[PDB]
């Protein structure tokens, strides 16, 4: 609700460079995006080059929409950036899709600091130029970046039978169990204890100093062993966006700022529509009008969200989650003469009840390209 | 993919290797190959490059020239595949 005004000041706060070439050139191949991104971008010293409007051009194609390009990329970079196969990221646990800095990124790659740094400043990319990054990771991550401590419920939403087992410990009695202050951990077929302090592996779990216990066992699951990475990541990203700019924002927002989906889902877009005035999800012009948001790409479907809502933010989850709280809404307005309208207030579409489907399309195309001006 | 299955059937004539994604294929091989042509066999059943591979075995880096019975590896040895960077 307020950050409507704190992403506007936000903006507004974000300064524009007057010493820099008037775009960012980018000249990819789509079977190596990864190399291709991370050499180029990786190659500059000055961060602020980066802030140039975003000129890509993949396997020499010529001439294609700039800011549609740029769509894609952020979507494919972020695609392979972020697959755990390389042991930069990896997934929570198993059975999980969210996503965290791998502690052992260093013995998958020795060179991994720099690729952090790299999707850092890719990150502050999709920032500066009001795109995202197509990815879902855990709370702990967007509080790491705020300074923010990390706590045992935390967890919970990362791994509930793990938060479960520590919580057991804080209100009950673990003599039972013959603990120590050490973690076992398997990587590559191998398993290793480390201990969480000096002489762990001697040191016994007691009513004494489960606390501690505790609190020291959240740090290495979250902490301790990827500070390196995050200070690289963290590095890349400031590089593009001043800290003091992002400590207006919450873990919550943070997220919000700087990650979303590439694409508008448009079953959950159907899902979350209300309808006014005889429309209705099986009338004529209502099927019509999604067989149009189908046939649409993402790019278009962009373009639509923000005629109606007056955003781009797609969350993640739902359409539920869109705030009074107000979801989507196509009413009867109008003759095949006029174009529809919309109203970003009540995140409202004014469709008149048009002869045929291709219509629609035009009568609709047109509009939103009428606020493009 | 579909082609690896379908040529496996025609060829005159069991181990495991994982990824950090989840997913692990399987590959059938003599222990007469070397690295360099076991990151090949990786190439044609999922279309990654021998380049693009780091193999592991008992969570140590594996060499080009030698041998899987010079890195005493056997029957179901679970291996460990990582990109390269």
């Amino acid at each position: 609700r307020d950050y409507k005004r704190k992403y506007e000041f936000f903006r507004r706060k974000l300064k524009k460079q007057n010493d820099i070439p008037n775009k960012f050139e980018m000249k990819l191949r789509r079977a190596t995006v990864l190399e291709d991104s991370y050499r180029r971008i990786m190659g500059v010293k000055r961060a602020d080059f980066l802030k140039a409007r975003l000129w890509i051009e993949f396997d020499g194609e010529k001439g294609l929409d700039y800011g549609g390009v740029a769509r894609e990329w952020f979507f494919l970079i972020s695609k392979e950036m972020f697959n755990p196969y390389y042991g930069l990221f990896e997934y929570s646990a198993t059975d999980n899709y969210t996503l965290q800095i791998n502690p052992n990124s260093g013995l998958c790659n020795e060179d991994h600091l720099s690729y952090f740094k790299f999707i850092g400043r890719v990150a502050g990319m999709a920032v500066y130029h009001g795109k995202l990054l197509d990815g879902f990771f855990i709370r702990p991550f967007y509080k790491m970046m705020l300074h923010k401590p990390i706590t045992l419920h935390d967890m919970e939403s990362v791994d509930s039978e793990y938060y479960n087992s520590l919580r057991w410990i804080l209100e009950n009695d673990p003599t039972e169990l013959d603990l120590r202050f050490i973690i076992d951990e398997e990587l590559f077929g191998q398993t290793h204890q480390h201990e969480l302090k000096n002489g762990g592996s001697e040191i016994v779990v007691t009513n004494k100093n489960k606390k501690e216990y505790i609190y020291l066992v959240i740090q290495w699951r979250f902490v301790n062993r990827i500070q390196k990475q995050m200070a690289a990541f963290k590095e890349g990203f400031f590089e593009l966006i001043p800290q003091d700019l992002i400590k207006i924002f919450d873990e919550n927002e943070l997220e919000l700022l700087m990650c979303g989906l590439g694409d508008v889902d448009v079953n959950d877009w159907r899902e979350h529509t209300k309808y006014k005035n005889g429309y209705s999800a099986n009338h004529q012009v209502i099927q019509w009008f999604w067989k149009a948001v189908l046939m649409m790409d993402s790019e278009k479907r962009i373009r639509l969200l923000q005629f109606v809502t007056g955003t781009s933010r797609v969350p993640m989850n739902g359409f539920a989650e869109l705030y009074g709280p107000q979801s989507f809404t196509v009413e009867q307005w109008g003759t095949p003469e006029k174009l529809p309208r919309a109203h970003t207030c009540f995140n409202r579409l004014d469709l008149p009840p048009y002869e045929s489907f291709e219509e629609l399309w035009d009568k609709l195309q047109m509009a939103i390209e009428n606020t493009q001006g | 993919h579909h082609h690896h299955h379908v040529t496996s059937l025609y060829k005159k004539a069991q181990i495991f290797v994982k990824t950090l994604a989840g997913w692990g294929i399987t590959l059938e091989v003599e222990p007469s190959d070397t690295i360099e042509n076991v990151k090949a066999k990786i190439q044609d059943k999922e279309g990654i490059p021998p380049d693009q591979q780091r193999l592991i075995f008992a969570g140590k880096q594996l060499e080009d020239g030698r041998t899987l019975s010079d890195y005493n590896i056997r029957y179901d040895s679970q291996l460990h595949l990582v990109g390269r960077l």
